[PDB]
């Protein structure tokens, strides 16, 4: 067929009837060439028009566009079915969906070639499911891409990692309790962070604030409240807590019958420690003021590390508990 | 108030105008224009508050109708209504 | 349904950037009570300062309800003298509101013969005025029901080793106040 | 360097061609060219391409032109050689 | 907060930003705007208690340094409002003591000062790198302050109210502890002795130069650590002739001495809590008008 319109109706005329006659699999079988863009543009225009999420245009496209070799149109064309995703389903199905859409969408950023570090995406909409009966579907709308309103974004390579750690997290929280979906959605980094840190997930709680390049003031302190716990508590906190300490990963190298939680704690401490040192230490500090809040003596291990790390700091903190004979003899 | 109301869900289908296009009670245009023709008759309410209430709820049905439908013919005395309203002390 | 915590723009599921719909968006409706909430929360007269808090504490009733309001008033960031504390306003933070009871007990302590010193249960000698004493006693009352419909602000402000916010309300009750403050 | 860093790209991002062409009249003075380096290799393109736009706007406004056509064609191929 | 000893605590060119260097172990910068103040920037790396500071122009760069005692230069710049690492050194004979850059009319030229028994100068050239010149044997127990001097100053050369461009070299003074001064000039490509004197057999604090805008008349007022002063006056062409002259001496132990932005008051605090605010009167002398307490 030589004229570009009646190659264009035949072309709709394909894209209407595959649909019945379940032969959708042409295109990946055999190579698509002189027609690529041409059939590329007919899809987008028929997803646009009518069909949302009961048909596969979104999934053809991103099969297309794996077998010819394109991974910008594919994280595009994902970015826009969870999109649809999420517009449709809100529930724990959408949740499950929009995960699975964004995991796509960052591993097709992933695929692109090293010269590469960016991306673009503009905005869309989809409304109508077939054109051979009553107009309008739903009460809904689309958008349209407008470079002078900034619509049309740049995204790198850290925002959508951070976003992939978001949707991670909110996977988590759903999974401890599948209640709070909207409230993890909508809550900040630091919410999150306080949220693991009061569940018991320490190490994504670190995690999430290396990520969103924060501070690990807010885990240090809860689990410097934990060991508080556990010194002061007798086997009943310890068997409590065994199930929340354990997931932390206590792979150390100690010696046998170490079935302590104490020096569990204290092991995962050091451990810690030894793999992320602290800024100036702060969270020394920190940790200090917290044991002193509650009027523990410091542990001697510690006592000895700070001792040989420091003098004077702690000499200006004992001022705030009114420690006179330790001061004293620290000077002397 | 039940009776009053009739909701305004739509659905999510092709196949709706067709069931759309057979609307009721708006359709009747007698009705609401004898409804209207009382209440600015003003009925003798013997209580202030009620009609202020009364008076109010029309206004707002009045509106609702206005930003959401569209098979009415007159709505503009929401203001007045809502003025008559607020000096008879609704709340 | 009356103000939605997630606003117009939901965070929860990515969607478009068209907003003017109902059912699949957030109505027309809503958007407007959204909009009303957020200016009443920007700017709060001096006279409707206390039927704000009764109806924060009316829509308190229910754990999401408190849930949201609390999530409302922690978002409502500002500094003016029509949103602070008197003269219109909420309580934004816990951080303004410990502020603002160690403010109270800086005044009791000046109105006391003695100062930094708490005392017994003693008949009550308090000097503040009566539109702060009212203030105080409704921002009181709403973060107590608000607390005791939604349990998790209680757990999330017991984890306080640093703040310590119970050592404070201890000594502000063993102060001279008045039974109601009891 | 402040125009070659940001100008050009944000009235491309933003379709300032107004700015853009105000901009490229005010600096394509025969002064500021002789005197600054590396303008003839940065900003030449810009002023070539916004050129050649101009051109092909008015030969599609005036349907046909050959004298404005030849000289459109022959900027294009003489830039089509800086993209080294 | 700063609930410890507060040492330096300078301003921004437009007063908006507060930088106070402490020995809180913590920078903390905030705004100024409705007689308010809003935390903005905090900052910390230093490893001892943290003593004086200097800023710059934004029109070369915002750049900042802080001195410390732990023998440690530590340098910042400002990017979109947050100041990130820029340049670390460590090591030297003591530790470090004045720091300030070179005026608008040379550069961002560094100079640091300490009882070192050398001087060390950097200089910032281009946009990476940066130079350092080693001046060695000029000092026998140590150096103390450096103050830098302009050359739009009239009282150095008389030849600048003439329609005439002066010479922007590098132009400074010096008062170690090792009982001498000094003047330090950029000639002959390098450094090497340009003027000596000797007026003390102790300890010499800090000195001051006149930032004059208009006045052709280049002073320095110095302070040493036994209450001495000394005020070198200068109004001559190409070559300066200080006198080592006298005003209000003390006993106690004076500290800083420090000229007004454009050459107009002169503070001095010492161990005396009063900072005596002299100014040059309308009939050539020196006459103070306000004081403050400490």
């Amino acid at each position: 067929i030589p004229d570009t319109s009646r190659q264009l109706d035949c072309l709709r005329q394909l894209v209407v009837v595959l649909c019945e006659r379940s032969q959708l699999q042409d295109l990946v079988e055999f190579p698509y060439v002189n027609l690529h863009n041409e059939v590329v543009g007919i899809i987008e225009s028929r997803a646009r028009a009518v069909d949302l999420m009961t048909h596969n245009y979104y999934e053809l496209l991103y099969a297309f566009h794996i077998y010819r070799h394109n991974y910008r149109k594919a994280g595009t064309v994902m970015f826009e079915y969870g999109m649809r995703l999420g517009r449709e389903v809100r529930t724990l199905r959408g949740l499950q969906k929009q995960v699975n859409s964004y995991l796509a969408c960052l591993n097709c950023l992933r695929l692109i070639r090293p010269e590469y570090a960016w991306i673009v995406q503009p905005v869309s909409g989809a409304v109508y499911e077939r054109p051979g009966a009553s107009p309008k579907r739903n009460y809904d709308g689309e958008s349209s891409a407008v470079p002078s309103s900034s619509q049309i974004e740049i995204l790198e390579l850290r925002d959508l990692e951070k976003e992939y750690v978001l949707a991670q997290t909110r996977l988590t929280l759903a999974k401890h309790n599948p209640s709070t979906a909207a409230i993890a959605g909508s809550s900040a980094a630091e919410e999150m962070v306080a949220l693991l840190v009061q569940a018991g997930l320490f190490d994504t709680a670190i995690s999430l604030c290396q990520t969103f390049k924060l501070g690990l003031t807010s885990i240090f302190e809860g689990l410097a409240c934990k060991c508080i716990r556990l010194q002061q508590g007798g086997e009943a906190a310890q068997a409590e807590a065994w199930e929340w300490l354990a997931a932390n990963q206590l792979a150390t190298v100690i010696t046998t019958k170490e079935s302590s939680a104490t020096d569990e704690a204290w092991r995962l401490m050091i451990s810690y420690l030894d793999k992320y040192e602290s800024k100036n230490t702060l969270y020394h500090h920190c940790i200090i003021n917290k044991l002193l809040s509650h009027g523990v003596p410091l542990p001697n291990w510690l006592i000895n590390r700070y001792k040989a790390m420091d003098a004077a700091e702690l000499l200006r903190l004992y001022l705030k508990y009114d420690l006179l004979e330790e001061a004293a003899e620290l000077v002397l | 108030l039940y009776c009053l109301d009739v909701g305004f869900l739509e659905q999510g289908t092709d196949d709706r105008e067709e069931l759309m296009k057979q609307a009721s009670m708006f359709m009747d245009r007698q009705y609401i224009a004898a409804i209207h023709n009382r209440l600015q008759n003003t009925q003798p309410w013997k209580s202030p508050g009620m009609q202020a209430t009364v008076r109010l709820a029309w206004a707002l049905a009045l509106r609702g109708i206005s930003q959401f439908s569209e098979v009415l013919e007159f709505s503009e005395a929401d203001e007045p209504m809502a003025e008559i309203a607020i000096g008879g002390n609704v709340f | 349904e009356y103000w939605c915590p997630t606003e117009p723009l939901q965070s929860t599921s990515l969607m478009g950037s068209f907003l003017g719909v109902a059912h699949q968006r957030p109505p027309q409706r809503q958007v407007l009570l959204s909009k009303f909430v957020r200016q009443m929360s920007d700017l709060l007269p001096a006279t409707l300062y206390l039927p704000y808090l009764k109806m924060l504490r009316g829509l308190a009733s229910g754990p999401q309800c408190a849930h949201y309001c609390f999530s409302l008033l922690k978002a409502n960031g500002g500094s003016s003298a029509e949103n602070l504390q008197a003269a219109g306003g909420s309580p934004v933070s816990w951080d303004h509101f410990f502020h603002s009871l160690m403010l109270y007990h800086e005044h009791l302590r000046r109105d006391l013969p003695n100062t930094d010193n708490i005392h017994q249960r003693h008949p009550p000698l308090r000097g503040i005025t009566q539109r702060e004493l009212d203030g105080l006693i409704a921002c009181l009352q709403l973060t107590c029901t608000i607390i005791d419909w939604s349990e998790s602000a209680r757990l999330a402000l017991c984890e306080h080793a640093q703040w310590m916010p119970v050592v404070v309300i201890l000594g502000l009750l063993q102060c001279s106040i008045p039974p109601l403050l009891k | 360097k402040l125009v070659t860093r940001h100008l050009a790209a944000d009235a491309v991002i933003n379709e300032n061609y107004r700015y853009l062409r105000g901009f490229l009249g005010e600096l394509a003075r025969p002064e500021h060219c002789k005197h600054i380096q590396d303008w003839e290799t940065a900003g030449k393109v810009y002023l070539d391409y916004i050129s050649v736009i101009e051109m092909l706007n008015q030969i599609r406004q005036d349907e046909c032109s050959g004298g404005e056509l030849e000289k459109l064609h022959t900027k294009v191929m003489s830039l089509c050689k800086w993209v080294e | 907060s700063h609930e410890d000893m507060i040492h330096d605590a300078q301003m921004d060119y437009y007063g908006i930003r507060l930088a106070t260097c402490s020995s809180d172990r913590s920078v903390k910068i905030f705004d100024v705007k409705n007689g308010g103040q809003i935390l903005i920037a905090d900052l910390r790396g230093h490893d001892g208690p943290v003593w004086q500071v200097a800023w710059a122009h934004p029109m070369y760069g915002n750049i900042l340094a802080s001195c410390s005692y732990d023998r440690k230069v530590i340098i910042w710049k400002e990017e979109n409002g947050t100041w990130e690492k820029t340049y670390e050194y460590t090591g030297h004979d003591s530790s470090v003591n004045s720091v300030c850059w070179a005026p608008h009319d040379f550069g961002l030229v560094l100079a640091c000062g300490s009882s070192d028994g050398a001087i060390s100068i950097l200089t910032f050239t281009g946009d990476g790198p940066w130079e350092v010149k080693k001046i060695s044997n000029a000092h026998t127990i140590g150096c103390n302050a450096v103050s830098w001097a302009p050359s739009v100053i009239p009282g150095s050369l008389v030849d600048q109210p003439s329609s005439q461009k002066p010479n922007y070299i590098k132009r400074f003074v010096s008062g170690g502890c090792d009982n001498l001064v000094k003047i330090w000039r950029e000639e002959d490509g390098q450094w090497k002795e340009d003027q000596k004197l000797e007026a003390h057999s102790d300890w010499v604090r800090d000195v001051a130069w006149a930032p004059s805008i208009g006045l052709p008349t280049s002073t320095i007022a110095s302070c040493s650590q036994d209450g001495r002063v000394y005020i070198w006056t200068s109004d001559d062409a190409a070559t300066n002739c200080w006198t080592p002259k006298l005003l209000h001496k003390f006993n106690d132990v004076v500290w800083h001495v420090s000229w007004s932005i454009t050459a107009n008051i002169l503070a001095v605090s010492g161990g005396d809590n009063k900072v005596t605010l002299w100014k040059e009167s309308v009939d050539g002398q020196w006459a103070c008008i306000s004081d403050v307490n400490k």
